[PDB]
DNA sequence: ATTGTCATGGAATTTCGC
DNA sequence: GCGAAATTCCATGACACTACCTTCCCAGGAAACAGGTTTCACCAGCCAGGCCTTGAATGCAATTGTCTTACTAGGAATATTTGGACTTCCCCACCTACCATTCAGGTAACTTGATACAAACACAGCCC
């Protein structure tokens, strides 16, 4: 299933309000074309890294532990969800 | 071999890929899988419990086409056993040997 | 028939983590061929002194804002407050937490 | 079917040093998953251990020393002590 | 003693693609601890991926998916071709 | 008696890092307990793969600079210059090489 | 410088009764 | 001589090292998920005005960069001296492999219990 123009789902206040998390008081309006990209990165290294599990078992859902397990090969551990 | 020489055993091996060469042994391993198929009916397979049982059970069936045990062929009469001979019983021991 | 007092081996050793259970968790992981008998109590040990660690400081955290239970907030913040908590897990997110509140001081009004 | 865990054994340490204190169902399991963590750091460096010095062996000595690695500072002071503790109450047993 | 290596198994690759080209001793080295490294990558990731889906077994299915993990990119495209060819003349042999 | 002619493995498919050699340090590492007959095949062709090149571009960089042996510097200079040999040694130094000759063309002189 | 076999149930056979 | 009973006969089959592997079935349930409808509230998108921050132009001051010299210590080669890692050989205790026995935990259920959230009115802290 086909839904483009999502990378534009990342809004202009979503942006600022984790901008915000950082500690950041004033940002460029040219953040916003760098943070999509950035964001893209490391989504094409994740679930390129994630459905190769979910491939190997012959799964068609990538699961819970998956993702995780993608998340362990890169060195970034995400606790809760288990693993 | 090097410990078979020492018995005075002549080893002696069958021909390559050729089963029916060793001719009794292939015969009582379907006596073995015949018995201890029997006994294990219907309970988990502790057959490491059964061996003493196995050479003590087929080593009294009654070959039905020589009408002897294993028993009376190797040592000359029965053992303590169910069902043994007292046929033997009326004669002497010294000189059934040679009978 | 019968036969003794089953004691567990956790509190054989004075724990509360298994070692029964890290016990077969040596030998159907493939970390090696032989586990020791000591090795899963010595295990258990270590995997009991931080498991207090984390939630002493996260007991603390969860009274300083009047909390009876810990969410993972306070956990969260138990770690990143603690130095040598935080080199251990310098790596590690931690779900729904949010981080630790911090301005550099240069942002602050004028 | 079952799914092993260590929840039961948070608990069992929660009511140690917080006897008045409970914890809640997705905190449980960010101290659950810290265990099978943190489980696999020690023994998946005492497991590279073995091979670093040829035996295939875990002693609790190579426990030891994966816990000198992975804990930092005076973390590596207190649960290494705490855990010489609890083999030698359980070797002066059985 | 013996200390196994990767060395001689370098100069029948070396003299593949560059046959009047020399390799020195200390670039050797590299190249010996190049393939120990990325040895135990892919059979570190393909073991971890045998605990992951319950198996004891290490097919040649798994190294295939500890080398579309471990190569990015185009890498990952040739080095999978380039084994499936040394499969299936392996096996069409024998 | 005698036996046939030993064919070794690693010419049974057209490879030269072996087999057998392989096949024997995926059940000495503790890696499974079970270890197909195909997968030291399949992966002494990728150990073979990735060989070739950076031998490939380490020919090339001992070429450039007029020599007949590779030395790390070539090895060194062959990572680096290859965009995607380079994202797979990222983390990775290489013993006596030095960097690439690089300016951020900023410090360029006036 | 080695090679079937042997328990097993119809079924045919022999005993033998008077 | 017929029938009943006691006996011998002979044609035959299975034992030979065995488990996996694949694909379809079954199945119950459940897993949620992918699909879809529904509604309300909220977060994002819109646009402009004011101000503050950044960029630039600059003059200058000291910081830094280069040149030169007396020199200190680094490195290498040496002899030697010394400190040990690993190969070696052997034995014991410890781990394992096993079954039987039993206990504990996980799921599960019914109940209970307790806390957090949502809401409302007010208080306090900081800023314009």
């Amino acid at each position: 299933k086909v839904l483009r123009d999502n990378i534009q789902g990342i809004t202009k206040p979503a942006i600022r309000r984790l901008a915000r998390r950082g500690g950041v008081k004033r940002i460029s309006g040219l953040i916003y074309e760098e943070t999509r990209g950035v964001l893209k990165v490391f989504l094409e290294n994740v679930i390129r890294d994630a459905v190769t599990y979910t491939e190997h078992a012959k799964r068609k859902t990538v699961t819970a532990m998956d993702v995780v397990y993608a998340l362990k090969r890169q060195g970034r551990t995400l606790y809760g969800f288990g693993g | 071999a090097e410990w078979a020489k020492e018995r005075g055993i002549h080893l002696e091996f069958s021909t390559p890929y050729h089963p029916q060469s060793s001719g009794k042994v292939e015969r009582k391993n379907s006596d073995i899988k015949r018995l201890l198929t029997k006994l294990l009916v219907g309970r988990p397979t502790k057959w490491y419990d059964l061996l003493p049982v196995v050479q003590l059970a087929l080593n009294n069936t009654y070959s039905p086409v020589l009408k002897y045990t294993p028993h009376q062929l190797l040592f000359g009469i029965d053992s303590n056993t169910p069902f043994a001979n007292q046929d033997t019983l009326d004669l002497t021991r010294e000189e059934e040997l040679s009978l | 028939k019968a036969r003794a007092k089953a004691k567990t081996r956790s509190s054989r050793a004075g724990l509360q983590f298994p070692v029964g259970r890290v016990h077969r968790l040596l030998r159907k992981g493939n970390y090696a061929e032989r586990v020791g008998a000591g090795a899963p109590v010595y295990l258990a040990a270590v995997l009991e002194y931080l498991t207090a660690e984390i939630l002493e400081l996260a007991g603390n955290a969860a009274r300083d804002n009047k909390k009876t239970r810990i969410i993972p907030r306070h956990l969260q913040l138990a770690i990143r407050n603690d130095e040598e908590l935080n080199k251990l897990l310098g790596k590690v997110t931690i779900a729904q937490g949010g981080v630790l509140p911090n301005i550099q001081a240069v942002l602050l009004p004028k | 079917s079952r799914k092993e865990s260590y929840s039961v054994y948070v608990y069992k340490v929660l009511k140690q040093v917080h006897p008045d204190t409970g914890i809640s169902s997705k905190a449980m399991g960010i101290m659950n998953s810290f265990v099978n963590d943190i489980f696999e750091r020690i023994a998946g460096e005492a497991s590279r251990l073995a091979h670093y010095n040829k035996r295939s062996t875990i002693t609790s000595r190579e426990i030891q020393t994966a816990v000198r690695l992975l804990l930092p500072g005076e973390l590596a002071k207190h649960a290494v002590s705490e855990g010489t503790k609890a083999v030698t109450k359980y070797t002066s047993s059985k």
